[PDB]
């Protein structure tokens, strides 16, 4: 057996790197934790730093409460008793507000009300978790691309519980909080809408849900293909180009015809993600507003 | 033609089978013995699914759908039109599949490098014999795979999922997507990181892979380092590929209930089963 | 023609848009295509080549453009065996020793990758300030056999990659008293001995040398890597 470079043979270790400071405020950051053996078989072995600024306590909290504002509902489906708690965990379901309600925020708190508070505190810990992931690269000097990234995920969850159920008129429409009820959900979704199959948006998202797959098998493969010449040191081959992104390219030339460069196959990976939530985000938007069933919409056009 | 750098990589040696024979390039592609194979099987697939349009009647390409034989014909051979046309297909398609990955062995050879893209490949290989072979052998009928086309294909899966229930209960099922998921949030993060450190705020130099690992100690308090994660990126994506054959092997081999049954084990334990209220007492 | 019809049909021309984005990206290196004899070729394709894009490198070390024009800046020991294109080109020389075929290497700068903070990023473990082996088999004087199941030397170091805390190369003394730099990709550390499949024991000698005992520059990382997986190839009639 030749070494494949899955997991680590020997490793080493130094003083605790501290990281490189740029414009980051540090009185912010956390100290070091303890470093694991266990994850350096795999990767690094450092735990922390960690940075604590304003936007991200405030997200903490505002996580933190929407899971307890869920937990406690769950507690009071489960009559207060623990057993039932962990008997019927998977089952509960914190769930919106009826129809009646409309877009009102006056539904009783057994009633949707609870649901709505709960979603109040996401939206408060995800677009404050945003911010962060901005101010962090800016502290840094680098671009951006890890906050617009983001922002392609945000937008199918703003869609979901947010802006179809506003355009739809009525609460009723969002997602419940539950295991398996958020999954019946999904199931439902479906079949109201005449097949989720035949809406072109679902479809495209789904092409690149798998090419996201086979882009990151084919990337993570080649790199470890070539990291007997330093091929995971994608940024110094990028400012001089080595034999290993060499070697990388004329593979995929020799295979399929065509290759990339270092620095062209992160563009590739960052679209080919990107492009899973922004696709879906679309196709839930225009289910029930514009179209009521995809299968006969789909029959009528191509 | 060549790239710049690459005359110097195109030397004679690394095939398998055939010695010098094949050891050559047709413009940028190379051949080899297995690039022979590819380009047969490929073709005569190619030439059969042309047959079966001609028989179907149809020049549409969303119209045009080659069925397996029907469930009577059991794991037996079919006529043509019958089903015997998706079953040198299947052939072709596999001969095909396989050919493609032992000629990026002989490219890997030729090259220097390891062998971690053929052996990736063959994830998907096995993926897709588990659906057309392993499945259907030991359900005992070609009818169970799917058929060859845009949208029957969808149909399939839509009829074979239902079949038990809401598939969303299949165990395996939720431990493949999660895979998914987590797939492409990874490969996200990835691209956007090398991206921001090549290509960082204007009025900067270049940053370095220590700026990357800082933010993302900043960001969630650990970095997996740039190792790590090109091994992460291979294993979620076979993690997936993985649970995905698993959760349909077992899918009318071993189980045959409604997939939210499999559960109800965990909700009828008798210490607990009989509890009023709640959700299940 | 309802709005859904609209979105789906502006989505396909903003994804042809940006295919033909991001396949002009992925040619700032390695183009325009040459002919076998490295005259440009007179089919480049319907894909133009990009404007230049300026990288301000860290540390004081310059820029780069690219797409700019190319050069190996190295000879290149190798014949064409035929009139036509398309068939392999054959080494004139010793490939391993030439550099050639999967012994390659590529004309990087004669400078050491820095960290961060500017400081040299691959150190030998004795340079390292505070560093030492934390788990698994230290290979410290550990012997290094060959694919020809003989002995070519001792590791006497590691280096480290020091930012991203991790092995890089092992140190390798020879019978003469020198040693030589093995990736530690290329190499399995076993309970009593480290094995090297790429090479025989008598072509260690000829992995290249670096300059200095306490810093390896791109340049020679890129010949020793290169050297060491040629031997998978030019190496067989010894395994
Ligand atoms: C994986 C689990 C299921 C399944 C469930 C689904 C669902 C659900 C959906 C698809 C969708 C698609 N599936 Mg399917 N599909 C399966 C098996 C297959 C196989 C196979 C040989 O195993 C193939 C070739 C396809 C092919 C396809 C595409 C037509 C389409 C987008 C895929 C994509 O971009 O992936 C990522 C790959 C890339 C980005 C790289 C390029 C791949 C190219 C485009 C594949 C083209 C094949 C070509 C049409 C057929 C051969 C042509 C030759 C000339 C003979 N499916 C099995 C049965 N598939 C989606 C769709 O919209 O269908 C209409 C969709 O919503
Ligand atoms: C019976 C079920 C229906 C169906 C119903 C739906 C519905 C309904 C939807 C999908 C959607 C999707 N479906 Mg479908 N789907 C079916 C069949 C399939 C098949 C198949 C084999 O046939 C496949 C492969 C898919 C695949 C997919 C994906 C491409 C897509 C979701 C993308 C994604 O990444 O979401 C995962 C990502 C997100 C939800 C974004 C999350 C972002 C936020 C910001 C994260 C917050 C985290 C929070 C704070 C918690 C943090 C905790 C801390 C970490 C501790 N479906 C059938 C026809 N499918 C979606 C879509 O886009 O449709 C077009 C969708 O809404
Ligand atoms: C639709 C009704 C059911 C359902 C029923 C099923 C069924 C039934 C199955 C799945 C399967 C899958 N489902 Mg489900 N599923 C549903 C809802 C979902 C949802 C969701 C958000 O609700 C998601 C994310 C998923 C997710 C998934 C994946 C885990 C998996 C598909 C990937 C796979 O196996 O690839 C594997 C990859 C391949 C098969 C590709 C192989 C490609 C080959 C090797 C080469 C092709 C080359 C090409 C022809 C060459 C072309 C020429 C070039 C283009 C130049 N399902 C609902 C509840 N689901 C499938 C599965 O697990 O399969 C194992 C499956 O069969
Ligand atoms: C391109 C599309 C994909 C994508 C991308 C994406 N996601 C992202 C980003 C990007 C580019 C980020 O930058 C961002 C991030 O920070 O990544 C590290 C994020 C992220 N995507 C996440 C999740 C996520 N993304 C998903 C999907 C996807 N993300 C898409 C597939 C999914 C699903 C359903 O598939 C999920 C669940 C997070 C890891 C992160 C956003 C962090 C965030 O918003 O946090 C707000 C909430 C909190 C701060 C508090 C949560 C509290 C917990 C719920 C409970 C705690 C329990 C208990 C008290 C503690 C346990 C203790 C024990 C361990 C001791
Ligand atoms: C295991 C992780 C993921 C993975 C990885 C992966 N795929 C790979 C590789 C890797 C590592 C390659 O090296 C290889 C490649 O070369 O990529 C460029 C490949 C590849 N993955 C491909 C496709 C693909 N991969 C997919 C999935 C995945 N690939 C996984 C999710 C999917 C889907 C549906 O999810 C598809 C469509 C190809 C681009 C390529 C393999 C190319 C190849 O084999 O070429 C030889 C074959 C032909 C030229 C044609 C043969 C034609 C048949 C004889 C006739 C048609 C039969 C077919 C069954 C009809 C189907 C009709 C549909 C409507 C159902
Ligand atoms: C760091 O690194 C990285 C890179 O790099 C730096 C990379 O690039 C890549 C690669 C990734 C990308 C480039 C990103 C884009 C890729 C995706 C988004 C994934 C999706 C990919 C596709 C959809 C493309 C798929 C296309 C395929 C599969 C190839 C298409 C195939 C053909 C057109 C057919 C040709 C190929 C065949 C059949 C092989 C055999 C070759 C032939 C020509 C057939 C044989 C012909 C003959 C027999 C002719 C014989 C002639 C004779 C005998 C006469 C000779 C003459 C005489 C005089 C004697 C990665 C991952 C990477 O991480
Ligand atoms: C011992 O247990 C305790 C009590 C400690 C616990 O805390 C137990 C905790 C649990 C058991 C956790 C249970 C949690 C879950 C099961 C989570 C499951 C959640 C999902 C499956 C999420 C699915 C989708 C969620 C979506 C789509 C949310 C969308 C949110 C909206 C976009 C936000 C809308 C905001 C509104 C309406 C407020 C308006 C705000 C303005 C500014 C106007
Ligand atoms: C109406 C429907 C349209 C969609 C609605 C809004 C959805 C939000 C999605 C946002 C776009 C998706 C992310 C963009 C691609 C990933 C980022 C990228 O590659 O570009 C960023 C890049 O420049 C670097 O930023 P800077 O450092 O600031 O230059
Ligand atoms: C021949 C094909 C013609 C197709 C028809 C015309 C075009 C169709 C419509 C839209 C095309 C949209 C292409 C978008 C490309 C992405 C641009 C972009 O991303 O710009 C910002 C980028 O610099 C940031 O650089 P970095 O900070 O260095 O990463
Ligand atoms: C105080 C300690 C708290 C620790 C809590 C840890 C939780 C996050 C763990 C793993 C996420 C890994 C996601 C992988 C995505 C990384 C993308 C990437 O490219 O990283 C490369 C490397 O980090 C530089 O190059
Ligand atoms: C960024 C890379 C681009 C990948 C292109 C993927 C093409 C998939 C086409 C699927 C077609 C879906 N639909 C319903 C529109 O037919
Ligand atoms: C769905 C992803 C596939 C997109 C196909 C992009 C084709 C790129 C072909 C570029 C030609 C390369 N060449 C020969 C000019 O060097
Ligand atoms: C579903 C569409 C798949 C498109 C596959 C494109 C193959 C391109 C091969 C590029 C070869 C160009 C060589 C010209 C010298
Ligand atoms: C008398 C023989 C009848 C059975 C023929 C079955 C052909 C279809 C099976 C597909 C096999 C795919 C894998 C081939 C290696
Ligand atoms: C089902 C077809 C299999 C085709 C052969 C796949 C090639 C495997 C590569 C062999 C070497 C693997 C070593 C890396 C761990
Ligand atoms: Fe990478």
């Amino acid at each position: 057996a030749e070494y494949q470079n899955i997991f680590t043979q020997v490793q080493v270790r130094g003083p605790a790197d501290l990281g490189m400071t740029e414009d980051v405020n540090l009185a912010n950051r956390s100290g070091v934790g303890p470093f694991s053996t266990l994850l350096g078989w795999f990767g690094n072995a450092q735990l922390g730093p960690i940075y604590l600024g304003s936007l991200g306590v405030l997200s903490l909290f505002s996580g933190l409460m929407w899971f307890f504002t869920i937990g406690i509902w769950f507690w009071y489906q489960a009559g207060w008793n623990p057993a039932v708690f962990l008997r019927d965990l998977f089952f509960f379901s914190l769930e919106p507000p009826a129809p009646e309600y409309g877009l009102s925020f006056a539904a009783p708190l057994k009633e949707g009300g609870l649901w709505l508070i709960a979603s109040f505190f996401m939206f408060v810990a995800v677009w404050s978790w945003w911010g962060r992931t901005y101010l962090r690269a800016q502290a840094l000097g680098m671009g951006k691309h890890t906050a617009w990234a983001f922002l392609s995920a945000i937008w199918l969850w703003m869609v979901l519980g947010f802006i179809r159920p506003i355009l739809m008129g009525s609460w009723s429409e969002a997602v419940p909080y539950g295991i398996f009820s958020h999954l019946d959900w999904t199931n439902n979704f479906s079949l109201v809408h005449g097949n989720l199959h035949y809406n072109p948006f679902h479809g495209l998202s789904i092409a690149f849900l798998y090419g996201s797959a086979l882009l990151f098998a084919m990337h993570g493969a080649t790199i470890l293909a070539v990291s007997r010449f330093g091929g995971e040191r994608e940024l110094e081959q990028i400012a001089d180009r080595g034999t290993a992104a060499e070697r990388a390219a004329l593979f995929w030339r020799w295979t399929m015809g065509f290759n990339a460069t270092m620095e062209g196959i992160h563009r590739w990976a960052i679209w080919m993600a990107v492009l899973v939530t922004l696709t879906g985000g679309i196709g839930i938007l225009l289910s029930g507003t514009v179209v009521d069933n995809w299968y006969v919409w789909g029959q009528n056009h191509g | 033609a060549l790239l710049s750098f690459e005359r110097k990589y195109r030397v004679p040696g690394g095939t398998l089978v055939g010695g010098n024979l094949f050891d050559f390039w047709v413009g940028p592609f190379y051949v080899g013995f297995f690039g022979v194979a590819t380009f047969f099987f490929a073709a005569l697939g190619i030439i059969l699914i042309a047959w079966s349009a001609v028989l179907q009647g149809t020049w549409n390409p969303q119209l045009i759908s080659v069925y397996p034989p029907a469930l009577e014909y059991g794991l037996g051979g079919a006529p043509l039109a019958k089903g015997g046309l998706w079953q040198i297909i299947t052939i072709c398609a596999t001969g095909a599949f396989v050919s493609w990955a032992l000629r990026e062995v002989e490219i890997c050879r030729k090259l220097g490098i390891g062998y971690h893209i053929p052996f990736a490949f063959a994830f998907a290989i096995l993926a897709y014999l588990t659906l057309v072979l392993f499945r259907p052998v030991m359900m005992g009928a070609w009818g169970y795979a799917f058929p060859y086309g845009i949208w029957t294909h969808l149909d399939w899966v839509s009829n074979t999922g239902y079949t038990y229930g809401n598939f969303h209960y299949n165990p395996a099922h939720m431990i493949a997507i999660t895979f998914f998921f987590t797939n492409a949030l990874a490969l996200a993060l990835h691209g956007a990181l090398v991206l921001s450190a090549a290509n960082p705020e204007k009025g900067k130099e270049m940053r370095t892979p220590d700026h990357e690992d800082t933010f993302f100690r900043d960001l969630v308090g650990y970095s997996i380092g740039t190792l790590g994660i090109h091994r992460l990126g291979l294993l979620l994506s076979l993690s997936a590929v993985f649970f995905s054959a698993l959760c349909m092997i077992i899918t009318g081999t071993i189980w045959f209930d409604q997939w939210v049954d499999w559960w109800q084990w965990w909700v009828k334990l008798p210490w607990w089963a009989n509890i009023p209220g709640g959700i299940n007492g | 023609f309802d709005l859904a019809s609209l979105a789906i049909y502006s989505f396909w021309i903003f994804l042809a848009g940006l295919i033909y984005y991001l396949q002009t990206e992925n040619m700032r290196e390695g183009y325009p295509l040459e002919n076998e004899d490295g005259t440009p070729a007179a089919n480049q394709g319907p894909f133009p080549l990009p404007k230049p894009k300026t990288f301000i490198l860290p540390h004081g070390r310059g820029t780069l453009t690219v797409p700019g024009p190319e050069s190996e800046d190295r000879p290149i020991a190798l014949a064409r065996t035929a009139v036509s294109e398309g068939f392999p080109h054959a080494p004139t020389g010793d490939p391993m020793k030439d550099g050639v075929g999967p012994a390659s290497w590529v004309a990087r700068r004669d400078l050491p990758e820095l960290d961060g903070h500017g400081h040299n990023k691959i150190k030998p473990m004795k340079a390292a300030a505070g560093f030492h082996v934390s788990a698994g088999k230290n290979p410290i004087g550990l012997p290094v056999r060959g694919c020809d199941l003989e002995i070519a030397g001792k590791v006497v170091d590691i280096w480290v990659d020091i930012p991203e805390q991790m092995a890089r190369f092992l140190e390798v003394e020879l019978k003469d008293g020198s040693t030589r730099l093995l990736p530690m990709q290329m190499v399995k550390v076993q309970s009593n001995r480290v094995h090297v499949n790429a090479l025989s024991s008598d072509l260690f000698a000829g992995i290249p040398t670096i300059k200095s005992p306490t810093e390896v520059t791109l340049l020679e990382e890129d010949k020793i890597c290169g050297y060491v997986a040629g031997g998978l190839m030019y190496a067989a009639p010894k395994r």
